[PDB]
């Protein structure tokens, strides 16, 4: 009740389990909370680390594979089961950053069946933590993976790590 | 990369200011835009416009740049601008500047979709 599909949602084990990643600027760096300039992670004591973005976008994904994980096409099909997404981001209280997050279920032939996008968008700049929640259902039938996507960078264009700050994702299926 | 797009933005916007606010301006705007990152940037013109305004140019009067393309447009009215030259001695890393006020047409081009402002040209 329930599981995570994400690895490595805080940087626990640097970038391991993300592909694509990009790194802009001085690229990614894991920090420790609260980091440099922003405030505290409230919500979830077991959480002690984020991933923070440069002054380039910055990005990173995982695919996950439904199968891999657990579950069949017939049940995905059948029940059409409720598939969520959280991600969690803030920036620093002493430069401004965007963040975006991109979501999609793919077909195995890797067609977007359904897509949940932010856009790129201007962080609190009070560096409050934002949850950001999106939950797939009635999707249809044929969904193999879902892409999970999210990037940030600085609006301040700084050396440092002045980016939008990420952490504590997950994605996972749910009655 | 940075786009060739924000880049133009953080060599060649300063929408918070009006014109010029000191004789120091050149040094300061050479610095925190970093154009002085591991050479001094010889020449530099900054706008004292809105983001918006300076857009706009992009659908008006069609020239040729001074390098003899195509896609270059000068602005209809002029602008509130800041020229920087370097000082003779200037010398990296402690690069320095003359600051210049001015009030003129811009010359930007442009480039792909969105159509955005792309390089700074000239001004008149
Ligand atoms: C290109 O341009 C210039 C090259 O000089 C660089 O600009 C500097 O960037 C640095 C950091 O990369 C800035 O440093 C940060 O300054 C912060 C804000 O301070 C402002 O406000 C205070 C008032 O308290 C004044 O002291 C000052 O006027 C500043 O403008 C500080 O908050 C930061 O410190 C905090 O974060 C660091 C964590 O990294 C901690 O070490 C500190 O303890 C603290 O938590 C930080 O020091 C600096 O201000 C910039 N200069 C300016 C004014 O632009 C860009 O970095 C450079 N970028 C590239 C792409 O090369």
């Amino acid at each position: 009740r329930r599981r995570n599909l994400l690895r490595n949602p805080c940087g626990e084990e640097d970038l391991e389990g993300w592909s694509d990643v990009e790194h802009g600027g001085d690229g990614w760096k894991v920090e420790e909370l609260p980091g440099d300039n922003g405030v505290e992670f409230t919500q979830d004591d077991s959480v002690k680390k984020y991933f923070a973005s440069s002054f380039e976008w910055c990005r990173k994904a995982q695919v996950i594979d439904l199968q891999a994980e657990g579950y069949w096409e017939e049940l995905l099909d059948t029940t059409q089961p409720a598939i969520v997404v959280k991600d969690w981001y803030s920036g620093r209280t002493d430069a401004g950053s965007l963040y975006e997050l991109t979501v999609r279920l793919l077909s195995e032939n890797e067609d977007v069946l359904a897509e949940f996008a932010t856009g790129q968008v201007a962080v609190p700049e009070d560096g409050s933590w934002m949850e950001i929640s999106h939950t797939f259902i009635d999707y249809g039938p044929g969904v193999r993976f879902v892409r999970f996507e999210h990037g940030g960078q600085d609006s301040v264009y700084w050396k440092g790590w002045f980016g939008a700050r990420v952490t504590n994702s997950s994605v996972w299926v749910e009655p | 990369k940075e786009t060739a797009a924000a880049k133009f933005e953080r060599q060649h916007m300063d929408s918070s200011t009006s014109a010029a606010s000191s004789s120091n301006y050149c040094n300061q705007m050479m610095k925190s835009r970093n154009l002085t990152k591991d050479r001094c940037k010889p020449v530099n013109t900054f706008v004292h416009e809105s983001l918006a305004d300076v857009q706009a140019v992009c659908s008006q009067k069609n020239v040729a740049c001074k390098n003899g393309q195509t896609n270059c447009y000068q602005s209809y009215s002029t602008m509130s601008i800041t020229d920087c030259r370097e000082t003779g001695s200037s010398k990296y890393p402690n690069c320095a500047y003359k600051t210049t006020q001015a009030n003129k047409h811009i010359i930007v081009a442009c480039e792909g979709n969105p159509y955005v402002p792309v390089h700074f040209d000239a001004s008149v």
